[PDB]
RNA sequence: UAGUCCGGAUUGGAGUCUGCAACUCGACUCCAUGAAGUCGGAAUCGCUAGUAAUCGUGGAUCAGAAUGCCACGGUGAAUAC
RNA sequence: CCGACUUACCAACCCGAUGCAAACUGCGAAUACCGGAGAAUGUUAUCACGGGAGACACACGGCGGGUGCUAACGUCCGUC
RNA sequence: UCCUCCUAAAGAGUAACGGAGGAGCACGAAGGUUGGCUAAUCCUGGUCGGACAUCAGGAGGUUAGUGCAAUGGCAUAAGCCAGCUUGACUGCGAGCGUGACGGCGCGAGCAGGUGCGAAAGCAGGUCAUAGUGAUCCGGUGGUUCUGAAUGGAAGGGCCAUC
RNA sequence: UGCCUGGCGGCCGUAGCGCGGUGGUCCCACCUGACCCCAUGCCGAACUCAGAAGUGAAACGCCGUAGCGCCGAUGGUAGUGUGGGGUCUCCCCAUGCGAGAGUAGGGAACUGCCAGGCAA
RNA sequence: CGCGGGGUGGAGCAGCCUGGUAGCUCGUCGGGCUCAUAACCCGAAGGUCGUCGGUUCAAAUCCGGCCCCCGCAACCA
């Protein structure tokens, strides 16, 4: 399955980003709404997260399924996590190829001074 | 695609002797020259000779005459 | 003889006989000789207890062998000094444990049954008795 | 075996070399290994002697 | 024919559920993957686990294979 | 792609009316088309397998892949990993310029064509036929080649089973004998 | 200068003649098919002149049925120290 | 050639039923061993360093086993 | 002599001319990293093509594979393919395992410098366990450390190495 | 506050398959197209980008059904530490421990942080 | 019981060490030569590689069991 496909290959970065104790910032992207959130080291709760699903950003948005719409994601997390302190986090692509909106992304965050 | 890999695929002009020129993208070159499309082919007739074509006593009654 | 084709390994330790069996109840048929004393049965033994089984019998009724050999049982040639390694396989025995139904029979009188099963248990070592398949 | 054993020579000033093992009659090229040489101390690109 | 043997690894398990261990110190002598690096606890190319940090081992048996683990509580 | 709306307006509600589907995307669809020329002969003569790779950049408009040897099989003289056949996988738009010129001009030039066979399913919805000569396409100009090297054709649906298929190729008007 | 417009076997279909009768088992014809075979291993035969070679014809036998046999003429050699 | 039916027979793989295994395990003790805490008890019975050694032919009984013939006051190990 | 399983009695170890099998290497890539992928065998269909070449789908499910014998292990793949590459790196190394000892093995982390990746990170060989011999003697390159009156040198020492 | 959906987990077969029904306002998947980013050791399948007419067939989620998988007592039995006994190649007795299989039955999960849609 | 070698067309022997392809001489079969045979010349056929299993892509070969044959050994009182 294509979706089931991708989970294996998260699980490789998944399981060791655990080990190390970091908080990393989980994207999960879709062919419309690309997600993104930072989740906690505990592995169970979220501390920061934002989307274009919400009408926060949907409405500042031309469509929400393309990388200008992505790089309006990454500074919105960037923005409000740097609200609650929360500095240096890891990136984890969940999967995904490190080449549109995922990059867009964190091309995003990056600038606004998430350290990753 | 992989561009320089692959063959030379342009629109050609097809026409069977039948009046039928049908243009579609091939790697022949320049043109082609048809000689029996779909719409012409003999398979509408083809399953009718060879199904009916047995029997010994029709054979046998232009033998007899009467 | 009942023999093995083809076993994993050729020789196999001694063992311990121990315990008590698993195969006690008649399943096949209807009556049974159950193995009351414990100990091992060549192949020569259990051949030879169908053959006077199998004749007393005849033709008809069907005869189930709840055994088989499965342990070879090594014998040194005689003159020959002890070590040297382990020696050659001679036979085949099967380890008998007590409440082990060796044989069971069906198609045929219980009487018939009953003398039977003293013609094969003359042929055996074991000490056995005569069971009878029950209800549950 | 067949695997002889050669000496990896720095293409650097000094003379240091890392030793090690090539199969000689089915690899006709030299080895060009970038190994630490720790006398000049930077990477030095080395090179295949007896 | 035979009369061939090996040398006896010494493998098994160390250190044992509640002991006292240090930094570096061998919790597990293994030949392939039995138990894995759980929290605080690392994995050589013998396979062998060994103690990251300071504390006292707990084998647990997390994962969706029931595959045993190795963690440490720092105390 | 000139059939390729032909697909999209007519064929459809064509089938729509004989299953009657309770979707318009349950309706059968030709996935793919793959072209294999599994010439073998190659352990032979290593050119040979070089010219069968020119031959598919003719029937079909694209580059042939060189497959290798899955496992090595002596009762055929082969090694594991060993170039073997060759194969093309054509979809997009360009499995529809070629679904056509197959079953408007390349079948109907089929030596000795009496009909294909409505037999040659896999029970699921996958057709798979095969051709003998090569010359039968327009490219091979048969003055540059040496061979009868001929290939087999499969065109896999989006079928559930061949009873579906067969409907979903009928309406292309396949010969079928 | 190719297995080719070479070669003509084999086979299918349709026909004719003689004859009570053409399946076993005839000859010829038309269309189609069109293989072996690209000068032949050891070995071996005929012949000195109008012979050899090559071309075609006729007759006997015979209802029909020869590349056989008998006979005729056309072109026409080489070599014999 | 295709290729159908049939058979005094044997039988692959699945399914139900039945046993076996030191070099089989979808299960799994009792003990033994490692670590922590606690009381009682023991002339510190404990570990380390130093002086001196002897000893490195072992035997029998129990239990757990290899070998032998589940033979040997047999032979070789574990443990008492 | 070394490696794997059993013997071995659920820590380790444990004998016999007890039972079963292998090694005296291979690789510059089969190593490192990054990205991606995941089987064997059958069933159905298909040009030459056949019990078994290549192709499509299903079933099945790791019965596959793993440079090599066996056992433990593996899809988070350690199995398979591809891009860039040399960490198959120098000086170390708290702390442990294993042995009478010689010796063998694991190792986070520290500094120099490097590779891959956007980055987190990972790399001081290879899924692991065999592929190997002590000392002496002597050879080879480097390093003023010494160099028997003094300045050099021979010869020793130290490092690398045969 | 409740039904929905997506993400990251906890726990990891009482938690997974089989069969049937069912969901599209959001969401999800499919889907349309490909100058360009990137892409296939052939191919927009996958990967990627730009978007979005249509659909809920496929995929995934959810509810029912136990046809399987799976979980699983009490009791008994097997075994066994220690001390005794015997017809001592094997058992028994006293005390402590107590399986595996099988049976009654349980059973088509439970739950937390966040972010939307929704009736309020 | 042990060590070492062998088993290959109808006969006797190569090939096996260092796996994918089996050859020599005689005999047999067919033709020729001769009055006929032998000899001589020309052409061709003929092998489950003892047997069963395993390793492997592939086994005559590499490994193991069994059957047959050959040589050596079967000793000190
Ligand atoms: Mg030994
Ligand atoms: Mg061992
Ligand atoms: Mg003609
Ligand atoms: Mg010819
Ligand atoms: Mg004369
Ligand atoms: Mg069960
Ligand atoms: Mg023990
Ligand atoms: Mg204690
Ligand atoms: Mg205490
Ligand atoms: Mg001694
Ligand atoms: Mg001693
Ligand atoms: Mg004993
Ligand atoms: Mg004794
Ligand atoms: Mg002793
Ligand atoms: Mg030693
Ligand atoms: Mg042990
Ligand atoms: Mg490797
Ligand atoms: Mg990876
Ligand atoms: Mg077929
Ligand atoms: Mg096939
Ligand atoms: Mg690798
Ligand atoms: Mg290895
Ligand atoms: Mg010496
Ligand atoms: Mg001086
Ligand atoms: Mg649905
Ligand atoms: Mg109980
Ligand atoms: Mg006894
Ligand atoms: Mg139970
Ligand atoms: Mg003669
Ligand atoms: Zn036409």
């Amino acid at each position: 399955d294509k979706k089931s496909a991708r989970i294996r290959r998260a699980t490789r970065a998944r399981r060791k980003l655990q080990e190390l104790g970091a908080t990393r910032l989980v994207v999960h992207r879709t062919p419309r709404h690309i997600y993104a959130q930072v989740i906690a080291p505990n592995g169970s709760e979220v501390l920061v997260a934002a989307s274009t699903v919400e009408k926060a950003i949907a409405e500042q948005l031309k469509y929400t399924g393309n990388k200008d719409a992505a790089a309006a994601v990454g500074k919105a997390v960037a923005e409000r996590a740097l609200e609650k302190g929360i500095k240096d986090v890891s990136f984890d692509r969940s999967g995904f190829q490190y080449h549109g909106r995922v990059q867009a992304l964190a091309d995003a965050a990056r600038e606004a001074g998430l350290q990753f | 695609m992989k561009k320089d890999i692959h063959p030379k695929y342009e629109e050609i002009t097809a026409s069977c002797s039948c009046g039928n020129v049908m243009k579609i993208r091939s790697t022949v070159g320049h043109d082609l020259n048809l000689d029996v499309c779909s719409k012409c082919h003999p398979f509408f007739t083809g399953k009718q000779r060879d199904v009916a074509t047995g029997g010994r006593v029709d054979r046998f009654n232009k033998r007899f005459n009467i | 003889m009942l023999q093995p084709k083809r076993t994993k390994f050729r020789k196999m330790h001694k063992g311990r006989n121990r315990g008590l069996a698993q195969g006690t109840d008649v399943s096949f048929g209807s009556f049974g000789l159950k193995a009351v004393g414990r100990g091992r049965l060549t192949a020569r033994q259990i051949e030879a207890a169908r053959r006077a089984m199998t004749r007393a019998v005849k033709r008809q009724g069907k005869i189930w062998i709840r055994v088989f050999p499965d342990k070879p049982i090594t014998e040194k040639p005689l003159a020959v000094r002890m070590g040297k390694g382990k020696g050659n396989v001679e036979y085949w025995v099967a380890l008998i444990q007590p409440g082990k139904v060796l044989y069971e029979m069906d198609g045929v009188p219980e009487e018939l049954a009953r003398e039977a099963f003293k013609l094969a248990a003359a042929k055996l070592p074991i000490k056995t008795t005569f069971v009878t398949k029950t209800v549950m | 075996g067949i695997r002889e054993k050669i000496k990896l020579v720095s293409s650097a000033g000094t003379g240091h070399f890392y030793t090690t093992t090539k199969n000689k009659r089915t690899k006709p090229e030299k080895l060009e290994l970038k190994k630490f040489d720790p006398v000049v101390r930077q990477h030095v690109i080395y090179k295949e002697a007896k | 024919r035979n009369g061939r043997d090996s040398e006896a690894k010494r493998l098994g398990v160390k250190r044992f559920g509640g002991e006292s261990v240090l930094a570096g110190s061998i919790i597990v002598r293994q030949r392939g993957t039995k138990f894995h690096a759980g929290a605080n606890v690392g994995c050589g190319r013998d396979h062998t686990l060994f103690a990251k940090a300071d504390g006292k081992v707990k084998f647990e048996v997390k994962g969706p294979k029931n595959r045993k683990f190795i963690s440490i509580e720092a105390e | 792609a000139k059939l390729h709306d032909y697909y999209k307006d007519e064929v459809v509600k064509k089938l729509m009316t004989e299953f009657n589907y309770n979707s318009v995307m349950q309706v059968p669809r030709v996935e793919k088309i793959t072209l294999n020329m599994g010439v073998g002969e190659a352990i032979a003569d290593k050119k040979l397998l070089d010219n069968a790779a020119a031959d598919l950049a003719a029937i079909s408009g694209q580059k042939p892949l060189i497959t290798k040897a899955r496992k090595s099989v002596a009762g055929f003289k082969i090694r594991q990993g060993y170039p073997i056949g060759c194969k093309v996988t054509l979809r997009g738009e360009r499995m529809w310029e070629f679904f056509e010129r197959l079953i408007t001009i390349a079948v109907p030039r089929i030596r000795d064509f009496r009909g294909l066979s409505a037999k040659s399913f896999d029970g699921r919805g996958n057709y798979s036929m095969g051709v003998r000569e090569q010359i039968i396409f327009p490219e091979i100009d048969y003055d540059k080649v040496d061979r009868v090297r001929g290939l087999d054709i499969t065109i896999t649906t989006t079928a559930k089973s061949d009873e579906e298929g067969r409907a979903l190729l009928a309406a292309f008007d396949f010969p079928f004998r």
